[PDB]
């Protein structure tokens, strides 16, 4: 489309989420995310085929339906409180389909089937975009009414999107299929630890916005959708295949790498409470995760995959157009642990 | 391609540098002068 | 030759700077530590003549 | 603990006028220096992806990544050790206002406590 | 079947190299001959010239900071003291038992 | 503790500014350098520690440990020098930086005063070697024999990090000082139980315990020579080293807790000693007999009595040493025949005398040989043991004697009888593997001179 | 300012630099023809931009130096072992055949860039389109197997999808046998092994498969070798006919600009040359690869950006 009206529509996106995040009244929320929703789908739908299009009418039915959800349980809280203040939730009732609509709004399971297809039939810039900047509205809704939620219900769906997530990256070749299910997992995390602190949330959502930014800008940067595609990525840029691994690793939360720090401080807060089997079922399924970023790094860095003889070309030619701040993506997310007590500025 | 050493970015850079290191030290200085001026150190 | 052969071999002073610095940090560390220096209930003392501090 | 809702709170500044009541950090502060060994950590990270010469080929750009790294950890840590004592500032507050909840225990010496002995055999 | 039987270019796999037909005298550390050379002298060197035997006769004569002697001057005073007041050597309560305030049964 | 950090850490940017021919010769050097810094720490007093400040401490049990560690990196240098000639400058320097950030991973574990410090760096070491071991491995088998070696240590270690944070959340802290002087009894209770297994089973599958050693032979035979090097000899007395810090606070609910442990060593040492007897692989043979010796250091950890921990420590130095020699040996050997099988080639010591001397001395020094300090150790854990049960001394009698059978069994297999006919490509040893032979054995027999220094904290 | 969203923002409309003579026009004919000659001459009368037809080692000419570079560097195939053996067990064939196809998508692409950048209108050979005519006669007379052409014809379907056709195709007929008799005169030893039946079915390709296709999307002038060598008359024609039939009208500034983005940006151009998919014939192993690739990076100028060669002659690098 036209740039500027590509720049105005990413700016009416932006604008319905801090219409969501710095509003009081539950009418400009709704208001905020009808126009989230109706500036995404053209970014979903700019370059034009048949799988963008599939995967707009999804998005779109699925965030209709939790809209329409949303604003029920406003209704029904309006109903037995006339309130409209974003606060204490007020009925049981109006608890549990709201956070069933924020949930779908987040892709968490069981409402995690439309995030792959979605992220698959969507371009790269597109898929980062609804991966990156799509999780503040709804997650930050959730911390605004954290003293409300059913802890049951919060933590069965966290750990089911954990699981979900973790069981089926195991079965994807294409990158962002791959990708979708992290981010299903990580949300599952960030969910978890709302009843107890929201803080934890905070960190825990800035640390995998770096992260997917960082491996997102790198697959932009190396144009692959699929293992194989980025399997010939060595015989081109090494450092960008190198620089991936060391990415992957942090996203497995290995320590000491940036993505430890999410894990270990939920883990912490939750023993706090008097949990305990939980945290360890939320790490002993973060292990899948770590085994499919394992493989992705074997395809990638750690062998040498055959190429083709037309490479040498490409041996030729530089990028013209260079993404700024990847390299602070990439330092942010693998060498910040050290700096790990400076969550207290409740980032 | 074939390019010269672009002195007005390079200006830039430098200025921006130089001003922030500048802002930072007195920014520090200030602070240290409130804080003892507030609990009566010197 | 001087000034040829230290840009092939300055790199071997790396090492040991980084030991003369690390004894220097150790010591500094060291000093925030002094809380109860000549205060221990075995080794306490009176200083002598010319003693401020019974170890540094 | 939660400090969100806490009383006489602005909105949205970084720093407190009362939070300039406490020391700064020195300019050699351990997190300052990690923090300019991020930001040079990004300049070669940002060379070597450009295919330049990592170690020298823009000294200006380094030195640009270093400083803005060293000024916002420089704000970050005054803010984070605000929060920190904000946080032992209440503590201590709530302590000394609920004496109830906080009885001072009768000191007791080892010498007229029993405690169970455990052979290793 | 007209494929060339081949799954794809590929170098042939090399033979390994003798570092000594090229270079007698090969000290086993590189295929140039003088920094092959100064290897194997630095190693030498540094291994066994200086810590072998430097840190060895270090360690050999650590001063005493486990204080063993001062152990047995210890002992050998009290032996001598206890002996000489008829005292029965060592005692079988480490602490004595005045300072011990014991809980009261009764039952 | 900083003045054999920052060298360490220095080492990075000197590697990385060194010229393409010179990268070897200045790492060599200034590793040899660090570790003669090293040697200070050696001196110990037999009070509390050296607790230089807030973060780092030295103790007799961690000094060893220490000094091994970096008395180990110019041997692995050594070693990887010869396998590594046809490789681009920037690789080489990339496998000497992930040497050089193991060791200074580990250098800051074996200090580590805070837990938490303990368990990140503990941790931390595990992305260095993985990277080692699937990176420049001559297998295809690599690749899974690094990911079990990665999923049964994490697998292992997650439970210890929930275990640690409820630890410090009852009681307060993590310093291993306050742990050890407010330390108090643990009722038999369930909760209890599954903490002590939370505490223990993170060190158990890094001895490796019998039945959790799976990973072990994959992992040495598929690692390159460096990385087996390292992985004998310090990355196994890693679990020795946190059960020793760690059973302060089991007590007295080890008693009970630890029988199935203590039977499972004491059967996997006859075990692992009878399948060193049928082995028809040089690494897998020398990995096994790593287990069994692994094993022997869990009973004695076990057994929890002063004279155990005295001879679990200098059955560590030992096994670290020997292990190390031996790896070294089979990598020599195989640079010749690329084919790492022991009857391939046969009747060594007919054409290589002095390397086959080497062979004896270090077959000698496993079988355990008096006075050397393996059998220093292995004395002591033996009495230990007998006085913990008399039954004991069967088990330890038949290890001993099997012991003693696979080790001459294989001197005699590779040194002995004829030469293989159709191989004439066995060059004369070079002086880079006899210097690396040397500076594995003369320690060994200097420190048989001053047992004192590697008996730990109760001598 | 390189030409980007913030160009086409602020002033950078490329409609506004056609002036009806922008016409890209490609020639084609069969080998030894007169085609380059017709060719060269159209392009001095019309003041279009000639482009000479892209061989093995035409992107080698666009970056860095002009020099070429070494085969086993760029290309890894030969014309003259193709000719001397046709059927080699190697694969030189359809390697051969994949390279010069996509040397031909980097010069159409750069003469779209050129085009679209200033205004003036280029000639080309045989470009994209017309290509599969040699993989045809290769495939009918056994030098290469099915595989290949599948494969071709993918690559070519995901690369040839995005770019705009020729507005006027230009084909100079010859016989065989003259041209046969041309082959002889031209005294070329390795072009002598040409065999007429390789020829034929090149021809046979031409006429069946590739004029009435270009029919229905642009303009066509069949021409012989007689009525060729006047380029008066094919000029006369040129402006003569009007193009109304071809995607070319219906563009407007919006896919002007997408197009110009497309056509920068090589590695996006070459973006699908290099799909991976396994065939003898092109795939190389990893040893070999990394070799070749620990070689290249050896070249003089080639180790850094082109701005950061010092062994060149690049100064000031500490503050680029
Ligand atoms: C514990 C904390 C303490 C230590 C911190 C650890 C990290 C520190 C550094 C962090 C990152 C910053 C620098 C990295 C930039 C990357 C550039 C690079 O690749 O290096 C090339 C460059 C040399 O090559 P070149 O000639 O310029 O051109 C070649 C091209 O660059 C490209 O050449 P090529 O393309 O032809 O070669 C291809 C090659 C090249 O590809 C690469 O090498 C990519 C680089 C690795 C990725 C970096 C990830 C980001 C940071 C992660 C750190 C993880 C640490 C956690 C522990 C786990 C370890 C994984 O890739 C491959 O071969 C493919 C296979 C890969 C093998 C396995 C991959 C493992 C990677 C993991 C590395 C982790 C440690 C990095 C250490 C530094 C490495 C440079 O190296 C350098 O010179 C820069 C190194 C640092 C310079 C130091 C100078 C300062 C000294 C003077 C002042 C003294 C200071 C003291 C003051 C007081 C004294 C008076
Ligand atoms: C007994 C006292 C001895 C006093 C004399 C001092 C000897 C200094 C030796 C220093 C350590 C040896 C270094 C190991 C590598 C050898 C270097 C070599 O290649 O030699 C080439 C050199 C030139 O010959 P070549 O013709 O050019 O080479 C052709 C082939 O190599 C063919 O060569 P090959 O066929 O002649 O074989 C090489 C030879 C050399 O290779 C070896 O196997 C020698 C190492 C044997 C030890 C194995 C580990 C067992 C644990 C022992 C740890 C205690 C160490 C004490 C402190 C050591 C300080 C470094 O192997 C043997 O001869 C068989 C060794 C079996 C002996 C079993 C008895 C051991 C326990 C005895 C108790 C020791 C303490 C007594 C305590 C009570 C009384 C106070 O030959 C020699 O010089 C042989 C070395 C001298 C024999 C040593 C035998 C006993 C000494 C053990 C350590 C010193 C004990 C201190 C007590 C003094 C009173
Ligand atoms: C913290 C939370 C972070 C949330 C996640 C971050 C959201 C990232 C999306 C940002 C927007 C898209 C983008 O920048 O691409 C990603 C970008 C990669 O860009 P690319 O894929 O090379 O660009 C291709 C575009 O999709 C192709 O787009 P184009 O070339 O057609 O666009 C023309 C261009 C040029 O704009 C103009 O010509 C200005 C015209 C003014 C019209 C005024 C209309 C007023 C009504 O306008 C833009 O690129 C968008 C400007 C929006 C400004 C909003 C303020 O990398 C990042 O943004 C990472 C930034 C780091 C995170 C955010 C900043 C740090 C915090
Ligand atoms: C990957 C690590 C995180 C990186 C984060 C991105 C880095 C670039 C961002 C640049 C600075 C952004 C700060 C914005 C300037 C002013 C902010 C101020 O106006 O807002 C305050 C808020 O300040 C910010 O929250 C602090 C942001 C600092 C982020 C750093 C913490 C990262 C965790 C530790 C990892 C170490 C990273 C160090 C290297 C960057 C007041 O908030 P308040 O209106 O009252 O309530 C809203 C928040 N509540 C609801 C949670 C209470
Ligand atoms: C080859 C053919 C023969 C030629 C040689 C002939 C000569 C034979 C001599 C060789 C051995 C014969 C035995 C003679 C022993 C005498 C020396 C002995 O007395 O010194 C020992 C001293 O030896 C050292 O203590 C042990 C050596 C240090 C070992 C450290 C290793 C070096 C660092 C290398 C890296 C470490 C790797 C392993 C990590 C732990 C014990 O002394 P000690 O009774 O106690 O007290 C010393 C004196 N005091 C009282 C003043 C204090
Ligand atoms: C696979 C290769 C080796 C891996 C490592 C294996 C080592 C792990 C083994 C764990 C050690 C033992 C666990 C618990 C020991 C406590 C003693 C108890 O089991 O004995 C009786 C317990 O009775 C019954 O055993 C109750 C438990 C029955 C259920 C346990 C399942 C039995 C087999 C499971 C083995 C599976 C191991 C592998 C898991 C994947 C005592 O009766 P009781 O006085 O009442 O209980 C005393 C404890 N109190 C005081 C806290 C109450
Ligand atoms: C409840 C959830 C518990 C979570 C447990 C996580 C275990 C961590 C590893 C998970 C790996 C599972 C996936 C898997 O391995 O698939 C079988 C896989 C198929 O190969 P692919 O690479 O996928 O395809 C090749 C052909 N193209 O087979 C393998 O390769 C197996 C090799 C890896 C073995 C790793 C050994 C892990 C087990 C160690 C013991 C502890 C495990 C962790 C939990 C233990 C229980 C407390
Ligand atoms: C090589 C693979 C080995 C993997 C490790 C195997 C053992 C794992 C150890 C058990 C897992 C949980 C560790 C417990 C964490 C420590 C916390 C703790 O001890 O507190 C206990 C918590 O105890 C538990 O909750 C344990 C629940 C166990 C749930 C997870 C089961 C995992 C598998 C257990 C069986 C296998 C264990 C041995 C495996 C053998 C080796 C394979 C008390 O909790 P509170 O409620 O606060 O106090 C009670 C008074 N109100
Ligand atoms: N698809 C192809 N496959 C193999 N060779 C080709 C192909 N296309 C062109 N060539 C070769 O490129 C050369 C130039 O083409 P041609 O028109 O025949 O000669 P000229 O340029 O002198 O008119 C010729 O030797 C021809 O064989």
């Amino acid at each position: 489309m036209n740039p500027i009206i590509y720049t105005t529509l990413i700016m009416t996106v932006m604008s319905g989420t801090m219409l969501v995040m710095i509003s009081s009244h539950w009418l400009l929320i709704w208001i905020g995310f009808e126009m989230n929703l109706l500036a995404m789908i053209p970014v979903l739908m700019k370059n034009f085929n048949p799988r963008a299009t599939e995967a707009a009418t999804k998005y779109f039915l699925t965030q209709a339906t939790a809209s329409m959800m949303l604003m029920m349980a406003i209704i029904i809280n309006l109903l037995y409180s006339g309130q409209w203040t974003i606060t204490k939730m007020f009925n049981p009732v109006a608890m549990t389909m709201m956070t069933m609509a924020l949930a779908m709004k987040l892709g968490l399971s069981p409402f995690h089937f439309w995030v792959p297809e979605v992220t698959q039939g969507i371009s790269l810039q597109a898929g980062l975009l609804l991966l990156t900047w799509q999780k503040l509205a709804p997650l930050s809704v959730l911390c605004q009414i954290s003293q409300s939620i059913n802890p049951n219900l919060m933590l069965t769906m966290a750990m089911l999107s954990i699981l979900i997530g973790g069981w089926g990256g195991l079965n994807q070749t294409q990158l962002r299929k791959i990708m979708a299910y992290s981010s299903i997992a990580h949300m599952g995390w960030m969910t978890a630890v709302l009843p107890y602190n929201t803080t934890m949330t905070i960190l825990n959502l800035l640390i995998y916005i770096t992260m997917t930014l960082a491996m997102f800008m790198l697959l932009i940067h190396s144009s692959a959708t699929t293992t194989l595609s980025l399997s010939h990525t060595w015989n081109k840029m090494p450092v960008i295949t190198s620089l991936m691994m060391v990415t992957l690793l942090s996203m497995g939360g290995l320590p000491p790498l940036s993505g430890f720090m999410p894990k270990w401080m939920i883990i912490q807060e939750m023993t706090k409470n008097e949990s305990i089997i939980m945290p360890t079922l939320m790490a002993m399924t973060a292990l899948l995760n770590l085994y499919f970023y394992m493989r992705l790094a074997y395809s990638s860095s750690l062998t040498m995959f055959p190429s083709t003889n037309n490479m040498k070309m490409k041996w030729q030619f530089e990028h013209t157009k260079q993404m700024k701040l990847l390299p602070t993506m990439i330092v942010l997310s693998t060498l910040v642990l050290p700096m790990t007590p400076a969550l207290s500025s409740l980032n | 391609p074939h390019g010269s050493p672009d002195w007005l970015k390079v200006g830039l850079t430098l200025g921006t540098s130089v001003f922030l290191w500048i802002y930072l030290i007195k920014q520090h200085k200030e602070d240290v002068l409130e804080y003892k001026r507030r609990n009566g150190l010197e | 030759n001087v000034l040829q052969i230290v840009r092939d071999h300055w790199v071997h002073i790396l090492v040991p700077v980084g030991f003369v610095f690390g004894c220097y940090l150790d010591r500094r560390s060291d000093e925030k530590l002094t809380a109860f220096r000549n205060k221990s209930l075995l080794f306490k003392r009176e200083l002598r003549p010319n003693e401020e501090v019974t170890w540094k | 603990t939660m400090m969100s809702g806490r009383p006489g709170r602005v909105p949205l500044q970084f720093l407190p006028n009362e939070a300039r009541s406490l020391p700064p950090p020195k300019l050699t502060d351990p997190r300052l220096v990690y923090m300019g060994f991020l930001g040079y950590c990004s300049g070669l990270i940002d060379n070597a992806i450009r295919r330049r010469p990592v170690v020298s080929a823009g000294l200006h750009r380094q030195l640009l990544y270093v400083t803005s790294f060293v000024f916002f950890g420089y704000y970050l840590l005054k803010r984070q050790d605000y929060m920190y004592a904000l946080r032992d500032h209440d503590m201590f507050a709530y302590v000394k206002s609920h004496p109830e909840d906080f009885p001072e225990k009768d000191k007791k010496t080892y010498g007229e406590i029993l405690e169970e002995f455990h052979p290793v055999r | 079947p007209p494929e060339p039987t081949i799954r794809l270019q590929e170098d042939p796999d090399p033979e390994d190299e003798n570092l000594y037909e090229k270079n007698p005298d090969s000290h086993g550390y590189d295929k140039d001959p003088i920094v092959d050379l100064w290897n194997m002298r630095v190693v030498f060197f540094f291994g066994f010239s200086i810590v072998l035997v430097l840190g060895s006769t270090f360690v050999a004569y650590l001063p005493d900071y486990r204080m063993q002697e001062w152990a047995r001057r210890e002992a050998e005073r009290l032996v001598k003291y206890r002996e000489a007041n008829g005292l029965p050597l060592m005692e079988s309560n480490c602490f004595d038992p005045n300072k011990i305030q014991l809980p009261e049964d009764e039952d | 503790m900083l003045k054999i950090i920052i060298p360490t850490t220095m080492l990075l940017p000197m590697t990385w500014m060194s010229k393409h021919n010179m990268i070897w010769i200045n790492a060599t050097v200034h590793s040899l350098l660090i570790s003669l810094i090293s040697l200070s720490l050696l001196n110990q007093l037999g009070e509390n520690s050296l607790n230089f400040s807030l973060t780092f401490f030295s103790d007799s049990l961690s000094a060893p440990l220490l000094v091994l560690t970096t008395w180990l990196l110019p041997l692995m240098l050594m070693a990887s020098q010869s396998h590594l000639s046809k490789e681009t400058t920037t690789r080489k320097k990339l496998y000497i930086t992930m040497l050089i950030l193991l060791q200074l991973f580990l250098i800051m574990t074996f200090t580590a005063t805070e837990l938490i410090l303990f368990y990140i760096l503990f941790e931390a070491t595990l992305v260095p070697t993985l990277i080692i071991i699937t990176r420049w491995g001559n297998q295809t088998e690599r690749l899974n024999a690094g990911l079990y070696f990665l999923f049964y240590t994490l697998a292992g270690s997650l439970p210890l990090l929930v275990a640690l944070v409820y630890i410090q959340n009852t009681t307060g802290s993590l310093n291993f000082l306050i742990i050890h002087y407010w330390s108090h009894p643990l009722s038999n209770s369930w909760s209890n139980i599954f903490m002590w297994l939370a505490c223990i089973m993170a060190f158990m599958v890094k001895m490796p315990l019998y039945g959790l050693h799976l990973w072990l032979p994959k992992a040495h035979v598929e690692a390159p020579i460096a990385g087996s090097m390292v992985l004998a000899a310090v990355l196994l007395k890693l679990g020795g080293y946190g059960m020793m810090r760690i059973t302060t606070i089991l007590n007295p609910l080890t008693n009970y807790m630890a029988y199935p442990f203590l039977m499972l060593s004491m059967w996997g040492m006859i075990m692992t000693s009878s399948i060193c007897l049928r082995q028809t692989d040089l690494k897998s043979l020398i990995a096994y007999s790593s287990v069994s010796h692994m094993a022997l250091v869990i009973v004695a950890i076990m057994i929890q009595t002063p004279w155990s921990f005295m001879g679990a420590t200098a059955l560590m130095i030992a096994h670290g040493l020997t292990s190390s020699m031996l790896f070294c040996l089979a990598n020599t050997n195989y640079e010749r025949v690329h084919s790492r099988t022991m009857i391939l080639a046969r009747g060594l010591q007919t054409l290589l005398p002095l390397m086959a001397t080497w062979w004896l001395v270090a077959s000698l020094t496993n079988l355990a040989l008096p006075p050397s300090i393996n059998l220093i150790g292995e004395l002591f854990i033996i009495t230990a043991s007998f006085s913990w049960s008399n039954i004991t001394i069967i088990l330890m009698g038949m290890n001993m004697m099997i012991t003693a059978l696979y080790s001459l069994y294989m001197l005699i297999t590779t040194q002995r009888g004829k030469y293989t006919h159709h191989i004439n490509n066995i060059k004369p040893s070079f002086t880079r593997e006899n210097a690396l032979m040397a500076l594995h054995i003369l320690p060994l027999l200097l420190l048989t001179l001053n047992p004192k220094m590697i008996l730990g904290p109760l001598y | 300012l390189q030409y980007g969203p913030l160009a086409f923002v602020l002033g950078e409309r490329t409609t506004r630099k056609l002036t009806e003579t922008s016409k890209v026009i490609t020639v084609d004919g069969n080998i030894c023809s007169g085609k380059g000659r017709l060719a060269r001459e159209i392009a001095e009368k019309l003041g279009l931009r000639h482009f000479p037809e892209a061989g093995i080692h035409y992107a080698d000419s666009t970056t860095g130096d002009g020099k070429p570079l070494d085969v086993q560097l760029s290309g890894n195939c030969s014309l003259e072992k193709f000719y001397d053996d046709p059927k080699s067990n190697d694969g030189n064939s359809y390697r051969l055949q994949s390279w010069l196809y996509a040397s031909r998508l980097l010069q159409y692409a750069d003469a779209l860039e050129h085009l679209l950048s200033t205004g003036q209108g280029v000639v080309l050979e045989r470009s994209i389109y017309s290509d599969f005519v040699f993989l045809e006669a290769m495939y009918r007379q056994g030098f290469i197997r099915k595989q290949c052409v599948e494969h071709y014809n993918e690559v070519k379907k995901v690369t040839a999808c995005e770019y705009l056709p020729p507005h006027v195709v230009v084909y100079v007929d010859v016989p065989v046998p003259e041209i046969q008799s041309r082959i002889q005169k031209k005294g070329n030893p390795h072009e002598m092994k040409i065999t007429a039946a390789y020829l034929q079915d090149i021809e046979n390709a031409y006429k069946k498969t590739f004029l009435p296709e270009m029919s229905e999307k642009c303009e066509v002038l069949q021409y012989s070798a007689r009525e060729a060598e006047d380029a008066e008359k094919v000029v006369e024609d040129i402006e003569y006919l009007k193009c109304d039939k071809g995607p070319w009208p219906d563009q407007d500034d919006r896919t002007f600009h997408r197009l110009r983005m497309l056509v920068q940006n090589k590695l996006e151009v070459l973006n699908y040359t290099t799909i991976p998919v396994y065939l003898p014939e092109i795939t190389i192993g990893a040893h070999q690869s990394d070799r070749v690739f620990q070689k290249f990076t050896e070249l003089p100028g080639r180790k850094y950006s082109p701005g950061y060669n010092e062994d060149v002659g690049d100064k000031w690098i500490w503050l680029k």
